[PDB]
């Protein structure tokens, strides 16, 4: 309303509203992210099993 | 009194056609119409950029992917390199 010669704001306001759903998130990592973890379980438990055995040994 | 009324009347003759009405302008040789409402209506967007930021170009964000979802050829190499580091660690 500060502009008495508006003529574009409704177009611009609609332009914001038509692109109001800009873009979704990208949660694509659901197979490789845990593959880093599957190596993480493998090596950590390999280490933990060894150190637990060796500390008593 | 009249000397104010007549100049008040004068405000209803010379500038009445200027902005109060749209009868162009008598004293001026250049016209008043093809400057502000057609040439300078795009003037604000003749000062800024057109068809890129007035349209505003609502652009889809460029999508970035993960590490190509190829763990086997790097995780073991990282694991092999982890052996190299921990010897130096």
């Amino acid at each position: 309303s500060v502009l008495k010669n508006t003529s574009v704001i409704d177009k611009i306001e609609s332009y914001v509203k038509q692109y109001k759903p800009v873009k979704i998130d990208a949660s694509k990592q659901l197979q490789v992210i845990e593959s880093f973890e599957k190596h993480a379980m493998t090596n950590a438990k390999e280490t933990e099993s060894l150190v637990s055995k060796e500390l008593k040994d | 009194q009249d000397l104010y009324l007549r100049e008040l009347k004068d405000t209803k003759l010379a500038p009445s056609t200027l902005q109060d009405a749209e009868g162009n302008v008598k004293p001026w040789n250049p016209p008043q119409k093809p400057n502000l409402p057609e040439l300078e209506l795009q003037g604000p967007e003749a000062l800024k950029a057109y068809t890129e930021q007035n349209v505003e170009t609502a652009h889809v964000a460029k999508e970035s992917e993960e590490g190509e979802s190829e763990p086997i050829e790097e995780d073991w190499l990282v694991l092999d390199d982890a052996e190299e580091t921990k010897e130096s660690h």
